[PDB]
């Protein structure tokens, strides 16, 4: 028989994986009837054959191919040199060729100047001589028909859909450049040609990891989806009868928001909550039954917060639209009682972004009613392996500048209430940006941002740049703050990128007591934040969250058991001598001893910085002085440690005058 | 502060779900381009039903009156209805269902012990501010919606697996049907009824015992082929005869859909014209289900759709004739020749002495350059769409100047013009070529001309109309021969010589409806002339029109260098050359115009079924003015009060047409320069070049897109005419719920919700009847027409087909009329008033002693004039009547609900005290209300005080809520009564809700008592009644005979092979 | 079996081509009943088995003793 | 980005394939449409000029 | 010195009057009150017609 | 230079037929709620024939 | 203000702009009818005063 698959597959790592179970098949009796294919060379083939053709034709020539039934290709040299590669060693000639060009090219001698040869090189033709000869230019539709009838397919061009590409000589003579069948077998680009053939439905198609495979499955679904067999993992379960971080289990819950409030249940809407992964729910232990998520005090309970804050937000099931919760226990909506009814998605993706590629400062901005408060405490409480990842000790509150003005610049924009000669105190001006809806007035909170903006870049970006290259001399640190372009004027150097809550901040800022200034200040400057912002992507926090959080957990599944003495490890920055067996602690990390014993010798000692030593005690109780480093040379890959074990992301070093030495690896 | 906090998280809910703020166009592109298939074949296994039993309150098990060895379920028996004291059918939308690909479309509706407002606030009610409230104006719309959602939800088709004979005797060894799914224990049990044992004397089994026993599982199958799938199978089991008669109607739609492979074969091959051949077997078929055949008048309505879609932009068709230009170059055999255009012309003789050189001069201002030739078949492919897209040529390649008859360079400009212009589908180009020549001389002589605005001086592409043709081209005779012979002469050329209109027949009539409109069907209209070629080796000969009208421009112009009285201004050499280039230029070789007059016709017309923008024609006209198109309209609605569309189609259009603006100089080259290969072989070529394209499916993926819009835009307008008054005649069945005065925004709002309905089924992602929303979608008609000069006006209207979508909703919203109880709806109204008894009477069925009407004599019925006096030192608070009388706070009163609501507060206070204990009652009349139940032991004290008096302060000029009651629970031994208070009773019967009262009891001594339905299943009851009956326009059945199916939906690729 | 008969074949000649085949053949057999354990002897289908939906069948009845 | 995007359909430049993402862009429903090579060179742009310049 | 600056944007766009993003870009309404939308106007055509030409 | 009729009687047409509401609210609506207010002001209404 | 605040009527420019379909670009020259009067019009809530 033949199934899709929506991912890559290949026949030596994909028995590894274990992508059944992977994407949910209940496959664990061992039927080992499933021959995996490897389709990973023809994501390659196809980003080759874009660039001389539509996607459209492409596509719509690689879903007949069946992929039961085996072929192969031969690729052949130019018309121009074909013939010489047949002088040399006349052996190897078809019979297909002629008589009269047989008895031409037998011979010793070199025919170079001879009318005889140069009327039949002229006369010669490259397909009389061997039959398929796809093309030049092909068509393509039809060289998929053509590789289903023969067991081998002939052609001088590189661009192919198809199995494998061989040579049919030397190198030397070119231009630039069988199977066991089980009886079930996996693999993407499936075939509507087979009588017998199913696709593996129940996968969002916006939740698809690569882009190639996701094309292809929306050219297949808008297309001749009628003839399809879309199948549920039950059916195909019912058919059936080094590992790796970054790549967690992903699904989709599938709750509602009910009340018990008048000695009933009442359904009132329903919610998806996109993207939120396994680990998390099986280490929670999650289940269908009725769930309270706000306590009684008025706050949540916090796993929920954690639930949703892994994960991204909220689309209704009647609009399709976005949702983001009231934080608030205000008459217009609350959500008390919840039921997660099932789950829907079983797909894997990667955790890494593409953006973080070297060990350098992190900045994220929020908005305003951002919890970020909450976030800290969650973070302070984070104990997996001995080791904190997130400490409260490198984390940056995003008034941390803010607060270090002397004139404590909060209170500099309490000042702004003298610009307008009939607005002359700070409530008359609360009062009068807003329309008395809560919205605001357009044009009193335009010209509030005319005079806003001269105090917003003034001071704030010098100043701001400055704490910014202080907290560069001292570790890397997670900076969060609002209104990007604060992070952009002052030229902080690092990771930034722009998330958000699923939630809506507004009236979490209208419900926090005891802030500085009035209750509709805060709402005011958070509205001039996010007009001094610009028009970004808000990329969903849990994007970030899921890299600060999941690859723990694996390996606290993997490293369960060994000791510290061969899993723990150490990188950073040395120095030879004592004056007034030394090292400054750049990164810690934490993996196997079959990955350690070969990150042991790679060369660490490459790189150089400028590194700064002073005297005065830490608050700990180890001997550490609260060194200080500059980096004169490039920044230190990502790819070097591993996709086999995780780091701690952001740190503070720790253990006179400058030193200007190298650094090395330390062993275990 | 906190009210302003509520109220700016409304107006945070205040935010639009659907609205297209975005500019569209693009979109519209890749729309025209290409579009989404909808998802017609859609498969289940689980049994065909949407409603299902619910257990309300449970049994008593233990009691003393009765030991538990007499219940079943102390023997744990797998009985098909729930062993309970209560039990009430409820709604479910595919509870039994092992579905293919859900619709996103099921239909929830909760037990009414519970809440189910949120139904009836679903569409309209986003103003309502307490969670649990909902407009009444809004509930029709919603319950339209709702029934809308209903149907559409379940448009799947019956498959069957898994027959199996029993080895229990329960049965006369009926073979019964499996179904897949994690288990199938309790599956059978409720599937099939009268299975189960008969031990005991409940209501059950008395029930069951008195039914008939050969009508289980399968009676009958359409075996074909041995060891094979049986096709088609009749089963009896519990369904849904709804639902049954919707997959029914369903299914004879795509059964009228279903063709066969052999005619597939034809229509392929004679669309190929016998270039490709196709290949059908000839054998006993298994099954199939092709669905891919419509009728006429639906793509008819499509096209019509598709160019009202694509009016007045142009870059949503360039990319069109992009795309034509490019499958052309695909096809077409001819290439540059590079080399004529030195070659001929290196034998030009001229001296070295003369300054200016003819031969350099257009050999240097004609470019070949390669990409002329995507201009050239862009150009040749504006002859399918004449009609929306004019190719023209701009200013730029035009002399810009008038030019100069003494200027050599502005004459070879002429030239490449007088070759250009007779291949674009401008009405105008003959127009152009001769006032092309008038610019040219301005000073040899003028003519007589229309006005002073319009001279021999104006520009050349000024005139583009019928309108600005002269009457001195109109009339030879203007000219004399004294004035300007040359100029008589160009205009006789272009009177007696300029191509001819003709016809090529594409098309396939049997499987596609032929989507032109102002054409017969399957005819195309050319420019030029088409003789088809007898031979297979073609060769060059100067015998056709191209050629000569080539050859003849070359003479005017060998004229016009002959006028030496006129032209003596050149030292004689350059009167030879000149001559010389003329003649040689007149007989260049080119394969060009032959290609044009026999094969680009042929490739074109079987090209032309392959599309997905169908060809959509204007006739052509030679010379005749009075026969020239001056536009082309579409419509969307009728204008003011008129219904007749003949009538409405004159005043209410929407021209479409654009320019395209081509470039003379590429056409010109192409047409000068073009070979054939050295040897080349007609049949041949077409056999390896037209094969690969006839491997598409696509071209026919585009017309179940058509039947979906034709059916959504069908059940538009009959949706819209429940809410409104238009102009279609449809038969009306929610009257007695109320309803909002309409206006257009409601109505467009309301098409936006069908609209994002319909495009969450059939999965639909991509702008369904979404043009028809920008107007009015009140008074929406489809209709298209076009105009000559002269007022000669014709037009297209085709009939709208039924929609077997719209015919279901119809047959839903009659199953709603009587089956109002099973969704939640009670029909009339209420009454409330203090009611103090020890009876057990269900206040959803109040006796006839109670109730009261406005016939009812001494009532009254408040209006409009509600005016309320205090009554000072110990007099009576009074109201003032309707009819102008004052009356104290007593008796039986009649309120219209909306009055209730205006001033709900004010009446609180007023009426609540009197209404707890002193004598007063009232009608409240509202049609339709949802309700909710709520049950008690009636051996205890009761008051329903506290749920009135809620519902009544709850109660908000703009929501209401669920309208709560109180009803006692039936009992199996008789027990003691006490005093239960009743407030809210209804006035209508309404319990063709609750399916049977103690069920796994043997008879039922208090409360409602209710026995097992025997009118709803009347084929195990009745053994004179047929299997096939069904009593669907009163009540519902639940257990009928249904069929299955086992067809297989096969590509037709793996179908017709083809093979070479 | 068009993949696997011809296999014999080019095992036999010890040419990987075949000129006795099974495929590339002008005759369409599109309708080409072959037979599979995917029907009964009934004719229903076998996603599942005939004796363990015989067994659920005279499962979905049984009867226990009371306490 | 748009301008190109009625003329480029499936269109490839020196170098760049093609690709695909979606869009919020039809705020109601969320799909996904493929980018031809102009749009692909652009989408490469957008996050160099989005992010800012690091200078040695 | 000169690296270190930013514009002074007084009036940027509102936050409300861009679409939904198409990979990293959100596109203008066109019923927008800034002035970008004549920038975007202008730009649009251009690229158009610039494509639009074989050359 | 350029036959701009189709053009103009397309955009004609899509701009005299269209959803606008405004002249129904001023024929039908608006001089109820101006005799509403018209009492209510501290400068009465002055007008001319 | 007054009739802006007890109006039940509002004011949508992209009523127009879906009608118009603004950027629309035939004749690749000056501009097309309905992009001129679309930007003569400048459909965008100014203000109605």
């Amino acid at each position: 028989a033949y199934i899709a698959v929506p991912a890559v597959v290949d026949s030596r790592s994909s028995e590894a994986i274990g992508l059944l179970e992977s994407f949910g098949v209940d496959a664990g009796s061992d039927a080992n009837d499933v021959s995996y294919q490897d389709h990973d060379y023809v994501v390659d083939q196809l980003q080759y054959m874009l660039d001389g053709y539509e996607a459209g034709d492409v596509i719509d020539a690689l879903v007949y191919r069946n992929w039961l039934h085996h072929s192969v290709y031969c690729l052949l040299p130019p018309k121009s040199q074909l013939l010489e590669y047949w002088k040399s060693n006349p052996s190897v000639i078809p019979d297909n060729v002629d008589r009269r060009l047989r008895k031409r090219l037998m011979l010793k001698k070199d025919l170079r100047k001879d009318d005889e040869y140069n009327q039949l090189a002229r006369a010669f033709k490259i397909s009389d001589v061997y039959a398929p000869l796809i093309s030049s230019t092909t068509s393509p539709m039809t060289m998929i028909q053509n590789l289903n009838q023969g067991e081998i397919v002939y052609t001088t061009t590189d661009r192919v859909i198809g199995a494998r590409v061989l040579l049919y000589a030397p190198r030397k003579y070119y231009a630039s450049t069988r199977v066991p069948h089980s009886r079930f077998n996996v693999g993407t680009f499936p075939s509507i040609a087979t009588p017998k053939c199913s696709v593996m439905s129940g996968v969002d198609i916006e939740s698809i990891p690569n882009e190639f495979i996701k094309l292809f499955y929306q050219r297949v679904k808008s297309i001749h989806a009628n003839i399809l067999n879309d199948i549920s993992p039950q059916i195909v379960s019912d058919m059936i009868n080094h590992v790796d971080v970054y790549r967690v289990d992903v699904v989709n819950v599938l709750f509602e928001v009910v009340d018990v409030a008048d000695g009933l249940r009442s359904v009132s809407r329903k919610l998806i909550m996109h993207t939120v992964p396994v680990c998390i729910l099986e280490l929670l232990g999650i289940e269908i039954a009725d769930y309270c998520i706000r306590q009684e005090d008025g706050m949540f309970t916090d796993w929920f917060l954690l639930l949703t804050m892994l994960s991204d937000g909220l689309t209704d099931r009647r609009t399709h639209c976005q949702y983001l919760i009231n934080p608030s226990s205000m008459p217009p909506d609350v959500i008390l009682n919840i039921s997660i009814t099932g789950f829907i998605n079983r797909h894997t993706i990667d955790v890494m972004p593409d953006v973080y590629d070297f060990i350098k400062p992190i900045g994220a901005v929020l908005p305003k009613g951002s919890f970020k408060s909450t976030i800290m405490r969650v973070l302070d409480s984070i104990s997996v392996l001995g080791v904190k990842i997130m400490p409260r000790a490198h984390v940056v509150d995003s008034d941390e500048v803010g607060e270090q003005m002397e004139p404590t610049f909060e209170h500099a924009v309490m000042e702004i209430y003298k610009g307008i000669a009939g607005v002359d105190s700070l409530d008359d001006l609360t009062k009068w940006v807003l329309n008395s809806d809560l919205v605001p007035h357009d044009d009193r909170l335009g010209q509030l941002f005319q005079a806003f903006l001269p105090l917003a870049k003034d001071l704030l970006a010098p100043m701001a740049r400055q704490f910014y290259d202080n907290s560069m001399s001292e570790g890397r640190l997670l900076t969060f703050a609002h209104a990007d372009s604060e992070l952009l004027n002052a030229n902080y150097f690092g990771h930034l990128l722009r998330l958000k809550i699923p939630y809506i901040t507004e009236v979490n800022l209208m419900i926090r007591k005891n802030r500085e200034g009035g209750e509709l200040f805060q709402l005011v400057l958070s509205y001039l934040y996010k007009m001094y912002a610009t028009s970004a992507q808000p990329k969903w926090f849990g994007s970030l969250l899921r890299l600060l959080i999941c690859p723990w957990l694996h390996m606290e599944k993997l490293i369960g058991e060994a000791d510290p003495a061969s899993t723990s490890a150490e990188i950073g920055w040395h120095v030879p001598r004592e004056q007034l067996d030394g090292f400054i602690p750049y990164v810690s990390i934490r993996a196997p001893r079959l990955v350690i014993e070969e990150l042991m010798e790679k060369n660490w000692g490459q790189y150089h910085a400028q590194v700064i030593v002073t005297d005065q005690l830490v608050v700990g109780e180890p001997r550490r002085v609260s060194a200080k480093a500059v980096i004169k040379g490039n920044h230190l890959p990502v790819k070097l440690i591993s996709r086999f074990a995780c780091f701690t992301l952001t740190s503070k070093y720790e253990m006179g005058a400058a030193y200007n030495a190298r650094l090395a690896f330390r062993s275990d | 502060i906190q009210r302003h906090i509520t109220e700016f998280i409304s107006s945070w809910q205040n935010h639009p779900i659907v609205q297209v703020s975005a500019d569209v166009e693009n979109r519209k592109t890749a729309q025209l381009l290409h579009a989404d298939t909808p998802r017609l074949v859609t498969w289940d296994a689980g049994l065909c039903t949407s409603f299902k039993i619910v257990p309300i309150v449970p049994a008593q098990v233990p009691q003393d009156v009765l030991a538990y060895t007499f219940f079943t379920s102390s023997y744990a028996i797998q009985s098909p209805f729930p062993e309970a004291a209560v039990s009430r059918i409820v709604v479910h939308t595919r509870w039994a269902s092992n579905v293919d690909f859900d619709r996103d479309s099921s239909v929830i509706m909760a037990p009414p012990t519970e809440n189910n407002i949120h139904l009836f606030k679903q569409l309209l009610n986003t103003e309502t501010l307490s969670v649990r409230g909902a407009n009444p104006l809004m509930f029709r719309a919603n319950v339209l919606h709702m029934l809308l959602e209903f149907v559409l939800d379940n448009l799947y088709l019956n498959r069957h697996t898994g027959f199996s004979q029993d080895h229990t005797p329960f049965t006369e060894g009926a073979n019964l049907r499996s179904l897949p799914g994690p288990d199938a224990e309790k599956w059978y049990s409720i599937m099939y009824p009268t299975r189960m044992g008969t031990p005991n004397v409940s209501k059950i089994c008395n029930f069951v015992a008195s039914c008939v026993r050969n009508r289980v599982g399968r009676f009958d199958r359409a075996q074909m082929m041995n060891g094979a799938m049986s096709e088609w199978v009749d089963v009896f089991e519990t369904s849904d005869a709804l639902t049954v008669s919707i997959r029914g109607r369903w299914m004879a739609r795509l059964a009228r859909m279903n063709i066969n492979p052999t005619e597939i074969e034809w229509a392929l091959t004679e669309c190929a014209q016998g270039y490709v051949t196709v290949t059908s077997p000839y054998a006993p078929s298994v099954n199939r289900l092709m669905p891919y055949r419509i009728s006429n008048a639906e793509r008819q309505i499509s096209q019509i759709i598709r160019v009202m879609n694509i009016g007045n932009n142009a870059t949503v068709i360039q990319p069109v004739l992009q795309d034509i230009s490019v499958l052309l170059q695909r096809i077409s055999p001819l290439q540059i020749d590079p080399t004529i255009i030195s070659n001929t012309m290196s034998t030009v003789s001229e001296s070295t002495t003369q300054t200016l050189s003819p031969a350099s001069s257009i050999l240097g201002k004609l470019r070949p350059s390669n990409s002329d030739f995507s201009s050239f078949r862009v150009a040749l492919a504006g002859w399918l769409y004449n009609g929306v897209v004019t190719t023209v040529i701009d200013d730029s390649s035009y002399p810009k100047d008038g030019g100069s008859v003494t200027s050599l360079e502005n004459l070879w400009d002429f030239f490449i013009l007088a070759l250009a212009l007779p291949l674009t589908t401008d009405p105008c180009a003959p127009v152009k070529a001769f006032m092309t020549l008038a610019n040219m001389m301005v000073g040899f002589e003028t003519i007589p001309m229309d006005n002073q605005i319009y001279t021999q001086s104006r520009r050349a592409s000024a005139f583009s109309t019928p309108h600005t043709w002269p009457r001195c081209f109109m009339n030879i005779q203007l000219i004399s021969p004294i004035d300007a012979p040359i100029l008589r002469q160009w205009a006789e050329i272009i009177h007696r010589y300029w191509p001819n209109p003709s016809q090529i027949r594409y098309g396939t009539p049997n499987v596609f409806g032929s989507a032109n409109l102002f054409t017969p069907p399957e005819v195309l209209l050319l420019p030029i002339d088409h003789q088809p070629a007898n031979v297979t080796t073609p060769t060059l000969d100067f015998t056709n029109e191209l050629t000569n009208w080539r050859a003849r421009v070359c003479e005017l112009m060998k004229n016009l260098v002959d006028n030496q009285r006129y032209q003596p201004g050149w030292t004689q050499s350059l009167v030879s050359s000149m001559r010389g280039t003329l003649g040689k230029l007149k007989l260049i070789k080119s394969m060009t115009p032959m290609y044009l007059q026999q094969l680009a016709p042929v490739e074109l017309a079987v090209i032309a079924p392959m599309l997905p923008f169908p060809p959509f024609q204007v006739p052509y006209v030679r010379l005749d003015r009075d026969r020239v198109p001056t536009m082309v309209g579409v419509t969307r609605q009728s204008r003011d009060t008129i219904t007749q569309p003949a009538l409405s189609l004159s005043t209410t259009n929407t021209t479409v047409g654009v320019p395209l603006a081509l470039d003379a100089r590429a056409i010109t080259v192409a047409l000068l320069s073009g070979k054939y290969p050295p040897d080349l072989v007609t049949n041949v070529w077409y056999a390896d070049a037209i094969y690969p394209m006839y491997a598409d499916t696509e071209v026919f993926s585009n017309l179940q897109r058509d039947v979906i819009t034709c059916e959504a835009v069908q059940t538009l307008v009959t949706l819209v005419a429940q809410i409104s008054e238009t102009q279609y005649p449809v038969d009306r069945y929610l009257d007695w719920i109320p309803s909002l005065r309409a206006s257009a925004a409601t109505a467009a709002t309301f098409a936006e919700w069908v609209n994002t309905s319909m495009k969450t089924a059939f999965d639909l992602s991509d702008m369904l009847l979404e043009p028809l929303l920008s107007g009015d979608p009140r008074m929406t008609q489809l209709a298209i027409q076009y105009q000559q000069y002269n007022g000669r006006t014709f037009n297209v209207i085709p009939e709208m087909p039924g929609s077997v979508i719209a015919d279901c909703v119809q047959l839903t919203a009659e199953v709603f009329n009587h089956e109002y109880n099973l969704f939640g709806i009670a029909r009339g109204d209420i009454i409330i008033g203090r009611v103090q008894s020890t009876h057990l009477w269900s206040p959803l069925a109040p006796p006839p002693d109670l109730v009261f009407d406005r016939d009812t004599p001494g009532v009254h019925i408040f209006g409009r004039d509600c005016r309320i006096s205090f009554g000072m030192n110990g007099a009576a608070p009074m109201i003032r009547d309707e009819t102008g009388m004052m009356v104290p706070f007593e008796g039986n009163w009649i309120f219209p609900l909306a009055l209730w609501q205006m001033n709900t507060r004010y009446f609180n206070q007023q009426f609540d005290a009197w209404i707890k204990t002193g004598e007063l009652r009232i009608r409240i009349e509202m049609g339709a209300y949802p309700y909710m139940l709520h049950y008690y032991d009636p051996r205890q004290y009761a008051n329903a005080w506290n749920l009135t008096s809620a519902w009544l302060e709850e109660i908000t000029p703009t929501s209401i809520p669920s309208v709560p009651f109180m009803v006692p629970i039936s009992s199996d031994h008789d027990i003691s009564s006490a005093p239960a208070v009743q407030y809210i009773i209804s006035t209508e019967y309404n319990d063709r809700s609750l399916f049977c009262t103690n069920s796994s009891s043997p008879q039922t001594i208090a409360g409602p008592d209710k026995h097992i339905p025997v009118e709803r299943y009347n084929i195990l009851t009745n053994p004179d009644a047929p299997p096939t009956q069904i009593q669907l326009p009163e009540v519902v059945d639940l257990y009928n005979v249904v069929t299955r199916y086992a067809y297989e939906t096969p590509p037709i690729t793996a179908v017709v092979m083809g093979v070479p | 079996e068009a993949d696997d008969a011809t296999k014999k074949q080019a095992k036999d000649t010890e040419k990987a081509k075949a000129q006795v085949t099974y495929s590339d053949t002008g005759i369409n057999n599109a309708n080409e009943l072959s037979r599979s354990g995917n029907v009964d002897n009934e004719g229903g289908s076998n996603q599942k088995p005939m004796s363990t939906r015989i067994a659920e069948a005279t499962s979905a009845i049984v009867s226990k003793h009371p306490a | 980005h748009e301008g190109v995007a009625s003329s480029s359909i499936g269109k490839p430049f020196m170098g760049v394939p093609a690709s695909i993402v979606n869009d919020e862009s039809v705020v109601g429903v969320r799909a996904a449409r493929p980018i031809s090579g102009m749009q692909n060179m652009i989408q490469h742009l957008s996050k160099l000029y989005k992010r800012g310049f690091s200078y040695r | 010195q000169e690296y270190t600056q930013s514009p002074e944007i007084k009036v940027p766009i509102p936050q409300k009057d861009w679409t939904g993003p198409i990979g990293e870009i959100r596109i203008l309404k066109d019923t927008t009150s800034s002035i970008a939308r004549y920038l975007y106007r202008t730009w649009y055509l251009a690229a158009a017609r610039m494509a639009a030409q074989p050359r």
